[PDB]
RNA sequence: GGUUCGUGGUAGGAGAGCGUUCUAAGGGCGGUGAAGUCAGACCGGAAGGACUGGUGGAGCGCUUAGAAGUGAGAAUGCCGGUAUGAGUAGCGAAAGAAGGGUGAGAAUCCCUUCCACCGAAUAUCUAAGGUUUCCUGAGGAAGGCUCGUCCGCUCAGGGUU
RNA sequence: CCGAUAGUGAACCAGUACCGUGAGGGAAAGGUGAAAAGCACCCCGGAAGGGGAGUGAAACAGUUCCUGAAACCGUGUGCCU
RNA sequence: UUAAGUUAGAAAGGGCGCACGGUGGAUGCCUUGGCACUAGGAGCCGAAGAAGGACGGGACUAACACCGAUAUGCUUUGGG
C-alpha cells in the first residue's frame, strides 16, 4: 500500500515556526530560517543556564564589595574574615542583606573584622 | 525659449500650425507648454497686423499657413488666414498696447496626464 | 549588476516611504458650491469663478 | 450602519491602485469624490465608481445620511493574475504579469 | 529493591521506541458534527500525544497483531504557486497640428484643412507561401508593448462566376 | 494495488494541444447543490463588479462554484523604535 | 525672572504580537479512470476490397458519438 505524505510533515513544521514566535521578519514565517533559529535559540538558552549562575555571582560579589568598603573592609578581607569567623551565609544571602538590611550586613562585617 | 521635443524645422512648422488655428479659430485647446510659446508668436503676429503697411503683411505673409479661413459669396470667394488677421482680428485690438492672448487652465489629459489650457484672443 | 541578498520586506516597505502621491490642491467654489483646482476654470459652474466666460 | 462596495477583478495592478486609494482613507466622502476627481492617475476613475456605489448602498439599502459620511475603511487586495510572455532577445520569453485587484470602499456615518 | 562505578562524541556497531498508509479481530466514536484545517498559556525523557474552541460537512479512532510506495531542508533535484530586483529596464528606426464628430469615456476611432515622409519606392501588378486574414453588421473580456468608441482580435451573416 | 504531482502519457473530446522539414517528441486540465430551487425585483455602474431582496441546511455552496494549508499581498491596532 | 541640572513625550516610516481579509491550491474526504491478476471464452482480418482513414448525413450542427447519397438510419424476427 502506498503512504502519501499527508498532515504529519506541516503539522512538524508548523511546531517549529510557532517556536520563533517573535523573531524578525523571515525568521517566525518561514521552516527552513525558523529551524535554524529555533536551533540556535536552544542552544544559546543552555549555555546562558549556566553563564547565568556565573553572571549573578558576579552581581553579588560586586554589591558586598560595595557594602564592606563602607566598613573599611575588601571584599577579599571580609569574606577571609567570614570564613575564620566560621560564617557560612553564601554571597547571595550577603548582597540580599548589603542591599535590604545594612544594619545586619554590618554586623556580620564587624565578626568578620574580630576574626582577622 | 522652450524646444518642445521637437527639432528647429518641426518646431517652427508647430509654431506656425498653431498660430493660424488661434487666428483662424480664436480660441485653441493645447498643453500648456505650447500655450506659453505661441502667446509670443500669436501677439507679434497681431502687432504687424496692427502695424498694417505691404512690409509687415508680407511678414505676416512669411509665417501664417495659407488655409480657408471660410468664404463669403459677394460670385463666392474665399477668405484666407492673413485677410482675417489684416482685416478682422487686428483693427479690434487697435486701442489695447499689448496681450491680445490669455490662457485658461483646463486639466490634466486622459491618455497622458499632459495639462492641457484654452488659449483665446482678447 | 545584480541584486547580492533579496531585499526583505521592512526594507522594501522603508524605501516606499516617500512613494506617494499628494493631496491635489483644491477648494470649495462659491458660484458652484463644489472643489476646484486653484487657478483653473471651474466646470460646475463652466468658467472661471472669478472671470464669467 | 455601515454600507460597502467591492469592485472584483479589475485589470489594474494592486501597488497602482493602492497609491491613490491611501488619499481617500478616512476623509469625508464628498471631500473623498474631489480628491479622486483631481488625482490623475488610472485607478481613480475605478476606485471613484467603487466609492460612489457604496455611498448609493448606504443611501438605498440602509437608509444612511448621504451629506453625514465618512470612508471607514479602503484597501485593495491582489486578484487572480494573468500570465503573459514578452519575446526577448536571443529567442528567450520573459513574464508578464497582468495583475488584477479587488478594491473594496466601506463608508459610514460618523 | 539496594550498592558501586559510569553517562562529550564524527565514521561506525548495538538496543529501545515514536509517527504514517493498509489488513485482521475485538471494542468504540460520529449530523447532539467524522476526517482535514485554524488557534491556544496542556501532557510525555525524545520522536510525539491530548483537551477546548472556531471552520468543515461525512467519515474516523482505539487495543493487539500483521504488511509496507513508512518520515525530507539541502541533490545548480522535478512540478506548481509566490516573492526580490521595481513602479525599475523596456514600450522595436520616422512629424505632426488644430477644428468638427461619435461616444459612458478620446493624444490614440471617423471627417476636414494645413504640415511632413517615400516616389527604381514606402507606388502598381504578380509567382511563392499563408488559408478566410477579404466585405458588412454587432462587440470591447482577452490579444494590441499605452489608450481604444478602433483592429489582421471576438461573434454573426456574407463574398471567389 | 492507486486515488487526480498517484494510478495509464491520457478519470476531462489525448497521442489532443503544442514543438519539430521529418522520423519523432509530447503536456496541462476531476468535485455548485439532495434538487437548479442557477439569485424575480430594487439600487450604483456603459459594462464588469457590487449592495440589498429572494432560493437553499449552507451562497463566506453563485456556473468551475466540497475542503481551502503555506509562501506572498493588504487593513486595523496593544507594546517598542 | 535668570542660571545650573534632571526627566518626559514624539513616528516620516519601521519592528513584534494579535485580529480580519485577499491570493494560492497543499490537505482530508470523494471517484467517472487506472494497475495487477484469476476462471472461462476467443486467438485472425483481406480482391465478396481489410486495418486505418477522408468527406458527408440532423429542422438549425462547431465538436463527439452513431450512420453512409436508403446516411442521427431502412426490413425482419424476438424481447419490452
Ligand atoms: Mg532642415
Ligand atoms: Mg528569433
Ligand atoms: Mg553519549
Ligand atoms: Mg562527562
Ligand atoms: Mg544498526
Ligand atoms: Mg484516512
Ligand atoms: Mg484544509
Ligand atoms: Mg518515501
Ligand atoms: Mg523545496
Ligand atoms: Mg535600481
Ligand atoms: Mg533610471
Ligand atoms: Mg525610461
Ligand atoms: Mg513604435
Ligand atoms: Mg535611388
Ligand atoms: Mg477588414
Ligand atoms: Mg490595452
Ligand atoms: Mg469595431
Ligand atoms: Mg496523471
Ligand atoms: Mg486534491
Ligand atoms: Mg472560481
Ligand atoms: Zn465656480
Amino acid at each position: 500500500p502506498r503512504v502519501k505524505g499527508g498532515t504529519v510533515t506541516r503539522k512538524r513544521r508548523k511546531k517549529i515556526v510557532k517556536l520563533a514566535k517573535g523573531y524578525y521578519g523571515s525568521k517566525h514565517l518561514l521552516f527552513k530560517v525558523a529551524n535554524q533559529a529555533v536551533m540556535k535559540s536552544y542552544q544559546y538558552a543552555y549555555r546562558d543556564r549556566r553563564q547565568k549562575k556565573r553572571d549573578f555571582r558576579r552581581l553579588w560579589i560586586a554589591r558586598i564589595n560595595a557594602a564592606a568598603r563602607m566598613q573599611d573592609l575588601s571584599y577579599s578581607k571580609l569574606m577571609h574574615g567570614l570564613k575564620l569567623a566560621g560564617i557560612d551565609i553564601n554571597r547571595k544571602m550577603l548582597a540580599d542583606l548589603a542591599v535590604n538590611d545594612i544594619a545586619s550586613f554590618n554586623t556580620l562585617a564587624d565578626s568578620a573584622k574580630k576574626a582577622l | 525659449y522652450r524646444k518642445l521635443g521637437r527639432t528647429s524645422s518641426q518646431r517652427k512648422a508647430l509654431l506656425r500650425d498653431l498660430a493660424t488655428d488661434l487666428i483662424v479659430f480664436e480660441r485653441i485647446e493645447t498643453t500648456e507648454a505650447r500655450a506659453k510659446e505661441i502667446r509670443k508668436v500669436v501677439e507679434k503676429l497681431i502687432t504687424s497686423g496692427k502695424k498694417g503697411d505691404l512690409h509687415a503683411r508680407r511678414q505676416a505673409a512669411a509665417f501664417i499657413r495659407h488655409e480657408v479661413v471660410e468664404v463669403v459669396q459677394v460670385k463666392n470667394r474665399p477668405v484666407y488666414a492673413l485677410q482675417k488677421l489684416f482685416d478682422d482680428v487686428a483693427p479690434r485690438y487697435a486701442e489695447r498696447q499689448g496681450g491680445y492672448t490669455r490662457i485658461l487652465k483646463k486639466g490634466p489629459r486622459r491618455g497622458d496626464g499632459a495639462p492641457m489650457v484654452i488659449i483665446e484672443l482678447v | 549588476a545584480v541584486p547580492f541578498r533579496r531585499t526583505s520586506k521592512a526594507k522594501k516597505r522603508k524605501r516606499r516611504t516617500h512613494v506617494k502621491l499628494q493631496l491635489p490642491g483644491m477648494n470649495e467654489c462659491s458660484n458652484c458650491g463644489e472643489y476646484r483646482l486653484s487657478h483653473h476654470v471651474c466646470p460646475e459652474c463652466g468658467q472661471y469663478d472669478g472671470k464669467d466666460v | 450602519t455601515s454600507a460597502k462596495a467591492v469592485a472584483k477583478t479589475v485589470r489594474i495592478a494592486p501597488r497602482k491602485a493602492r497609491i491613490v486609494i491611501d488619499l481617500i482613507r478616512g476623509k469625508q466622502v464628498g471631500e473623498a469624490i474631489a480628491i479622486l476627481k483631481y488625482t490623475p492617475r488610472s485607478a481613480s476613475p475605478i476606485i471613484e465608481k467603487v466609492l460612489k456605489s457604496a455611498i448609493a448602498n448606504a443611501e438605498h439599502n440602509y437608509d444612511l445620511d448621504i451629506n453625514n459620511l465618512v470612508v471607514e475603511e479602503a484597501f485593495v487586495d491582489e486578484g487572480p493574475t494573468l500570465k503573459r510572455f514578452r519575446p526577448r532577445a536571443q529567442g528567450r520569453a520573459s513574464a508578464i504579469n497582468k495583475r488584477t485587484s479587488h478594491i473594496t470602499v466601506v463608508v459610514s456615518e460618523v
